[PDB]
């Protein structure tokens, strides 16, 4: 009983510190601020438990552990963005949000951080395929998205690319056409010029563009259109105007 | 109707916030009695534990622990437990509580007290002796900390009614 | 489902009813079965 | 659902802000006589029952 | 140690026991037979062994372990067959060179010989540490971890020595705690008593969908993620192919399978037939057998193993239920747990109780289906965990009145029965409203019809309908169809096809084995939509047999889509049931006119 | 001296008798931790008790026992409310202390709670059915029946649902004009069940004035057993110490009943018909034997167990022996359940001694005990043709069936359909009741007189 208290107690401590160095979540870490007090200072095990069991410290074990679900699905949710970083009061507007909901378990920020991470686990143990790059490829944009736009707030390109990567990541090695022709739609549904530039190397463009060269290569047997076709295999970048122009030869 | 289901978890979420509270508030009510309760109960072991330093007055109170704990037995021979500072005063007294316990007994009178060498706690036994049988699979609490923390059950709705009530 | 103790008295009185009413439905079905060619005959003619 | 995002944090404020005057005489009234009801239970502590 | 003064049946003597009990295990005689004292009288206490007494001799040596009987909780679970008393059974077939051991088989329970990868959590060297925190984890799983390194339960301290990422053994320590002084040594492998339940931080009601892979079973009455099913039925329901379903087709992220009446050859086809199936989360090579957890009993095996099967596989799902993952326990079935006990009881030479089984069998049938349930994961991180416990029964007595279906089904909330006159046509399992319930269908359906779902009046619908089916077909089939209307015969030919394509879910090939949501939704969406289109063009001016002639094949069609996979339309709704809704609203009109 | 033997979850060890009987004793274990029992019989040089907490971790011969010196008492106070509580003693939200101001037996020997007049006062759960049919009021004791296969868990957090929000109703109708409170007692049940019965509770705004005791299914039987001792003992003193009206829900009696067949297992007596022994009746009217109406002429302390049929009838021993203690019963049916009510409760097997009794003057009607005979008979007369009328046909049925069967269904789908939040009044069911009651003729409506009838036609 107090041994939990003072685990949990100690873990949102740990967690509070490990969140960040630099002490910039004063909101979330005002409210936490009798367990990190404990923390902060040369306390054993035995003073905690003496001092929760005589009505000093938090023991309350059900109000302890979704407390300590919240900073732990608020760490998580921060954790999963990398290498991106939010914004400080975009964190503590989340934490400030996700704090005001009764449901911390069933909520659309965990099955959404849960769908981001099943992408991003999946995509450290993915095989030599075109769909872990797209995969990646759309991780990367989405993340940069989930950073940039949060995930208490709705976005129509965040639910399409975690529609299309859950899609994706469901497809086995036998869909190679429906990978390519939904990355091609994917890529033309974009409104942006290029949706990989300021977010991807340029080995990863074109890594995507040697993959739509590559699969709309073997399809023409003319000077003339492999030799137009083959212009397009130098480009360091993704457009829309070279799914045209790749699309119009074959 | 899309209304209305979200304006009733909204007034579920705020009866459970005042019941949160409302529950809070008894339970810090009924840690700070508990507290008081147990501040007093444990300065009353802490007063006999400072009187049980005595080896002059706490003879005839150990004497008559000895003898009550004896008369809760009724065995032919007793074997008492208690501390190395006590097993002097057992010594120098086994024949008047084996005269005291045999004027009093409603069995039969003690054949003879064995004093054990084994030693009991001091960590929170602090005086006091533990009764137990011949074979030594039956033990009698007979100690100060037992007694009050015994006594303390039938105590506690006494005091509490009159300092809570 | 159904009793574990003392369940016979409803079947019993259920199949002498059951009974009762398949004799009146044989007895019935015979004078109906009667009339259907009695009538049947003088109809013929 | 406004009331719901402010009264998360005011649960300690009312808890503590609605008991705040008794837990200090139910500590002093305990304290007063804390000798009175001690010797008693020393006295009665004392004696074989 | 003790002296055996008498050995009749299963049953042993041993006196000169001062360390006894009545759930600890011990082993006797000098083969390490499986037992437990399970009383005593006297000096002497009564020691029931599972195992065969065939080549025990009087007078040999007892001693008692000094704890009850538990299970190894550690890397290497996953893709190893053991028993329910904690046994390898994989050495078995290397040293003995048999599937099961007969006697005399003293093996570890767990593996020692085999290396796994031991990688750290997200603690570090001066962090505080909890009993159940996430101190390590393991890669056995498609494309995430599985075998996750906790710590003991009532145990705190502080990590002081921390391994890195390699290779390790399960004999060597690679973890350090310090809590008041040196506590103890810290390897992959545990300890934990199976008597007693796992300890977590605190229980939760259960809120998550479930996928079960039935259409009549999801559609009916789906389950959620910690609650409690008895399926009744004699000679089974289709507990095969009901379950490696919920293995293949389930969405949980562990699996356990556990026999404890099963006579071997059905364990062997599902443990066999689960490395032929891929995963279709994207896993790798032996995808459902990294997953998945067997637990393999026989007909004449020994009662400790199959009355710990339950307890062995309780513990494991608690155990990795607290790490944060879903599991599914699969429990086939409690029919012979309660014969294994009045086996016992009569052995033992208990007081027997009604119905020839034992008194304890609802106390502890109530704290097998109490033990497993959803909650919160017990540690410092507050991860989320739940266990759905499934476990068929069927009938001893030869009736439904016993007290093992009724003690089993009274203290479960969620029911899936076994009609006889629905299984004889060839349907498992057949039941609507009539041997199937469950509460939790209304919160259940807020995240399916959150989705996209029609299940929500199709399923009162179709339940009303399958529920007048019988009381329709009692009257038609005892008076006639001279008494009933067109109404009732149009809902009985309505009924037929639901009952009939709902109720078939055995399947003939691989696309006739998963069940969606959107299927069934549209199955039963294009019947209900058939069936209110049949009364409307009967209101309207028709006959039944032109309604149901006319319909046909535009019926056939629909009854015909389950015997393929889905590959075609958005994901999973192919446009064969897309099209059936224009095919029926245009023959619809064609057959009012 | 130490433990003898060992025979099921009770064991037997041998000691002297200087311990009563039902005296708490504590058996010391060599592994560091000390368990408490109760002494369930006393013997010649022998005892037999249960472990309150497990069965297994004591010794042999190295075991130690050790004697309390006071009998099992639970300390009651006023503060017991609110709070969340355990049977065998798991602390959550509890301290060190229950609050208990006096000492209380958890028998009710010295106490003897029990009314001496009728009662007068009417209390309502929120059914048209149960309140119209049954007529309960303060003090008595009505268990509702359940069924296996059944959703009886639906039923009681539909009727834990309902408790209360029926003192607004009542206090409308002039029956309850005081303080009102609950008193719940689990025992073997689910924790998502009771999370749900609490849940009920807390969202109907009773969480404050009801109190939770909480029993798990793996404990001992005596521990379950013996909470609803102690939360009738709670209840019978906060309700006779401030003259207030306590409710008490005991569920489940089937886990009771099938805890009390386990014990009896090492001692002289044994068990009778059926696996349950023949004492039980004894038993059951040591919990039965604390309800009724308080001593001083002000406030009671209602009792409504929660009990369901292992076998689907009442010829079981569980349903029949509680059955035999009480006046009655309510049987709730599958087959209304299976096509759709909320709650599923037929009005055939149901009946009350205590409806004239309970109806008085000035909180109900007179014409209540003849609409409820006259809508039984109805019930009656529908069900018995529906039976007969799928086995000859509709060609052999009159227009007197034919009123009955469409009572039924008119009955059937208007009274026994209720929400679960909503109270409803004893008038506005009269009133539906003559309303299903009034399509047949004034002529073929015999079950009330002519005088009243014929005012309320």
């Amino acid at each position: 009983y107090h041994s939990q208290v003072v685990g949990k107690i100690g873990y949102i401590a740990r967690c509070m510190q490990t969140i960040d160095p630099e002490n910039n979540l004063k909101k979330i870490r005002e409210d936490y601020q009798d367990v990190l007090i404990w923390a902060e200072k040369n306390y054993r095990f035995e003073e905690i438990l003496e001092a929760s069991k005589s009505g000093k410290c938090p023991n309350d074990l059900d109000a302890l552990s979704r407390r300590s679900l919240i900073l732990l699905e608020l760490l998580r949710l921060v954790s999963s963005i990398s290498p991106f970083k939010m914004k400080l009061d975009l964190i503590e507007s989340q934490y400030e949000k996700m704090k005001q909901h009764v449901n911390l378990w069933k909520s659309d920020y965990h099955v959404k951080l849960n769908q981001l991470n099943q992408l991003t686990d999946y995509l450290k143990n993915a095989a030599p395929t075109p769909k872990n790059n797209f995969l990646r490829a759309m991780t990367s944009v989405l993340q940069m998205q989930i950073a940039q736009y949060g995930i208490t707030e709705d976005n129509e390109g965040i639910n399409q690319l975690f529609k299309l990567g859950l899609h994706l990541l469901a497809m086995a090695n036998e869909k190679i056409d429906e990978q390519y022709h939904l990355f091609k739609g994917y890529v033309k549904d974009q409104p942006e010029e290029s949706p990989f530039e300021g977010i991807l190397p340029a080995e990863d463009q074109k890594i995507l563009v040697k993959t739509m060269i590559d699969y709309a290569m073997p399809k023409l047997s003319s000077k003339v259109l492999q030799d137009k076709l083959s212009a397009l295999s130098s480009s360091d970048v993704l457009t829309k105007t070279l799914l045209d122009s790749i699309d119009r030869i074959v | 109707g899309n209304f209305k289901s979200k304006l009733k978890k909204a007034m579920l979420s705020q009866q459970i916030t005042k019941s949160t509270i409302a529950n809070k508030m008894r339970l810090k009510v009924l840690s700070a009695r508990e507290q008081s309760l147990d501040g007093i109960f444990e300065e009353t072991k802490e007063k006999l534990s400072g009187i049980a330093n005595n080896r002059d007055e706490y003879k005839p109170i150990l004497q008559s622990l000895i003898v009550e704990a004896l008369l809760k037995l009724l065995e032919p021979k007793a074997i008492v437990k208690a501390l190395e500072r006590d097993v002097d005063l057992i010594e120098s007294m086994k024949d008047d509580i084996m005269r005291e316990y045999g004027e009093k007994a409603q069995r039969a009178p003690l054949e003879e007290i064995v004093i054990s060498n084994d030693y009991l706690n001091k960590d929170l036994v602090s005086g006091g002796v533990v009764v137990s049988n011949a074979s030594d699979k039956i033990e009698i609490n007979n100690t100060l900390e037992e007694r009050l923390k015994l006594l303390s059950e039938e105590a506690l709705p006494a005091i509490r009614l009159e300092l809570y009530g | 489902v159904f009793p574990t103790r003392m369940t016979l008295g409803l079947m019993k009185t259920k199949l002498k009813g059951a009974n009762q009413g398949y004799s009146l439905l044989k007895r019935k079905s015979e004078a109906l079965t009667k009339r259907f060619r009695d009538i049947t005959k003088r109809i013929d003619d | 659902e406004q009331k719901n995002a402010g009264g998360v944090g005011e649960l300690e404020k009312k808890a503590e802000a609605g008991v705040q005057g008794e837990l200090a005489e139910i500590k002093k009234i305990a304290e007063k006589k804390k000798d009175d009801v001690v010797k008693i239970l020393i006295e009665t502590v004392i004696k074989p029952s | 140690y003790g002296a055996i003064y008498s050995v009749s049946g299963p049953v042993v003597i041993a006196e000169n026991m001062i360390g006894c009990a009545m759930y600890e295990l011990v082993k006797v005689g000098h083969d390490n037979l499986v037992g437990e004292v399970i009383r005593i009288d006297g000096d002497k206490a009564t020691i029931q062994v599972y195992e065969e007494t065939a080549g025990l001799t009087v007078g040999d040596p007892v001693l008692r372990t000094g704890k009850p009987l538990s299970v190894e909780l550690g890397p290497g679970l996953m893709e190893t067959i053991y028993d329910g008393i904690q046994r390898p059974l994989k050495a078995i077939k290397e040293e003995s060179q048999s599937i099961y051991i007969p006697r005399g088989i003293d093996t570890p329970a767990l593996d020692r010989t085999i290396k796994w990868q031991f990688t750290p959590g997200k603690f570090q060297v001066g962090d505080h540490i909890s009993g159940g925190d996430i101190y390590g984890s393991v890669f056995e799983n498609s494309l995430i971890s599985s075998h996750k390194i906790l710590l003991p339960p009532r145990s705190r301290g502080t990590i002081t020595w921390i391994a890195p990422a390699g290779e390790y053994t399960l004999d060597e320590k690679i973890l350090e705690v310090e809590f008041d002084g040196k506590k103890s040594d810290f390897t992959l492998y545990h300890t934990w008593p199976v008597r007693v339940p796992r300890p977590v931080t605190e229980k939760l009601s259960a809120d998550y969908p479930l996928l079960t892979g039935q259409r009549v079973l999801d559609a009916l009455f789906p389950c959620v993620q910690g609650g409690t099913t008895c399926i009744p039925g004699a000679f089974g329901c289709g507990k095969t192919v009901i379950s490696q379903s919920l293995s293949k087709y389930s969405n949980s992220d562990a699996i356990i399978y556990v026999g404890c009446g099963e006579r071997g050859n059905e364990m062997a086809e599902v443990l066999m037939e689960f490395p032929e199936l891929y995963t279709e989360m994207s896993g790798t090579k032996e995808p459902i057998m990294k997953r998945t957890t067997l637990v393999a009993n026989t007909s004449n095996m020994p009662v400790a193993a199959r009355e710990a099967s339950i307890y062995t596989g309780i513990t494991l799902a608690e155990y990795f239920r607290d790490q944060g993952k879903n599991v599914s326990m699969i429990a086939d079935s409690s029919s012979r747990w309660a014969e294994a006990l009045r086996e016992i009881s009569g052995r033992l030479g208990e007081m027997p109780a009604d119905q020839g089984f034992p008194a304890y069998l609802g106390a502890k049938l109530a704290s097998f289906y109490e033990r497993a349930g959803k909650a919160v994961a017990l540690g410092s991180p507050d991860r989320t965990g739940s266990v759905s416990i499934v476990a068929a029964v069927s009938p001893a007595g030869g009736d439904f009145s016993d007290p093992v279906t009724t003690a089993t089904l009274g203290i479960t909330q969620v029911f899936w029965g076994l009609d006889k006159k629905l299984a004889q046509r060839k349907h498992f399992p057949s039941i609507n409203t009539s041997v199937s319930y469950s509460k939790y269908t209304n919160v259940l359906n807020k995240f399916y019809d959150s989705n996209y779902p029609e299940f929500p009046v199709l399923r009162d619908r179709m339940k009303e309908i399958l529920s007048n089916a019988e009381e329709l077909e009692q009257v038609v089939q005892l008076v006639g169809k001279s008494a009933l209307s067109d109404s009732d015969k149009i809902t009985l030919d309505v009924a037929t096809l639901i009952k009939e394509d709902f109720l078939q879910q055995n399947g003939y090939s691989t696309y006739d084995a998963f069940c969606p949501i959107w299927k069934t939704f549209d199955m039963m969406r294009a019947f209900i939509s058939y069936h209110d289109e049949a009364q409307k063009a009967v209101a309207n001016g028709a006959n039944w047999s032109k309604l149901a002639d006319s319909t046909g094949d535009v019926k056939h069609a629909v009854s015909s889509s389950k015997f393929f996979e889905p590959s075609r339309g958005e994901k999973e709704v192919h446009g064969e049931f897309e099209k059936l809704l224009s095919t029926m609203q245009e023959r619809f009109a064609e057959s009012t006119d | 001296n130490t433990v003898s033997g060992v025979n099921g979850p009770l064991v037997i060890l041998e000691k002297v008798k200087f311990p009563r009987y039902n005296e708490i004793v504590n058996l010391t274990l060599p592994d560091g931790t000390v368990r408490q029992g109760q002494v369930l019989e006393i013997r010649g040089d022998r005892a037999i008790v249960q472990v309150f907490e497990g069965t297994s971790g004591i010794d042999v011969k190295k075991t130690t026992v050790e004697f309390t010196g006071e009998s099992l008492r639970i300390p009651v106070s006023e503060d017991m409310l609110g709070r969340i509580f355990d049977g065998s003693g798991r602390p959550i939200d509890n301290g060190p202390k229950v609050f208990a101001e006096d000492y209380l037996d958890i028998n009710g020997s010295p106490i003897n709670p029990y009314a001496r007049i009728y009662p007068e006062e009417m209390i309502s759960t929120g059914v048209s059915a149960i309140d119209t049919m049954n007529s309960i009021a303060r003090g008595q004791k009505i268990p509702i029946f359940s069924a296996s296969g059944l959703p009886h868990n639906e039923i009681a957090a539909q009727i834990c649902r309902q408790a209360g929000l029926v003192r607004p109703t009542k206090d409308v109708h002039d029956g309850h004009e005081e303080n009102f409170s609950i008193v719940f007692a689990a025992m073997g049940v689910n924790l998502e069940t009771a999370r749900f019965f609490k849940q009920d509770f807390e969202e109907n705004g009773s969480l404050e004035r009801t109190s939770l005791f909480l029993n798990l299914a793996n404990d001992p039987t005596i521990e379950r057993i013996i909470t609803p001792r102690l939360a009738l003992t709670t209840a019978e003193y906060l309700a006779y110490q401030t003259e207030r009206h306590v409710l008490t829900i005991l569920t489940d009696m089937s886990s009771y009943a099938d805890a009390l067949r386990e014990v009896s297992a090492a001692r002289e007596e044994v068990p009778g018909r059926r696996g349950y022994p023949g004492y039980m009746y004894t038993d059951l009217s040591t919990i039965y034997e604390r309800a009724g109406r308080v001593e001083g002429r002000n406030g009671s302390i209602t009792q409504i167990p929660i009990l369901t049929m292992p076998n689907d009838d009442i010829t079981h021993p569980i349903p029949d022996l509680t059955g035999y203690i009480t006046e009655g019963q309510i049987f709730v049916d599958r087959q209304l359940h299976n096509k759709g009510i909320y709650p599923p409760i037929n009005v055939l097997p149901s009946l009350s001694r205590l409806m004239k009794s309970a109806i008085g003057e000035g909180m109900t009607r007179k014409d209540h005990g003849d609409v409820s005979n006259q809508l039984y008979a109805k019930y009656a007369i529908g069900k018995d043709a529906a039976a007969m009328k799928a086995v000859v046909g509709e060609e052999a049925l009159s227009i007197e069936d034919k009123l009955s069967l469409e009572f039924l269904e008119k009955f059937e789908k208007t009274f026994i359909t209720q929400g679960a939040y909503e109270d409803r009044t004893v008038f506005e069911s009269l009133d539906q009741a003559w309303s299903l009651l009034r399509i047949y003729p004034k002529e073929m409506l015999n079950r009330i007189s002519p005088k009243i009838l014929d005012e309320f036609y």
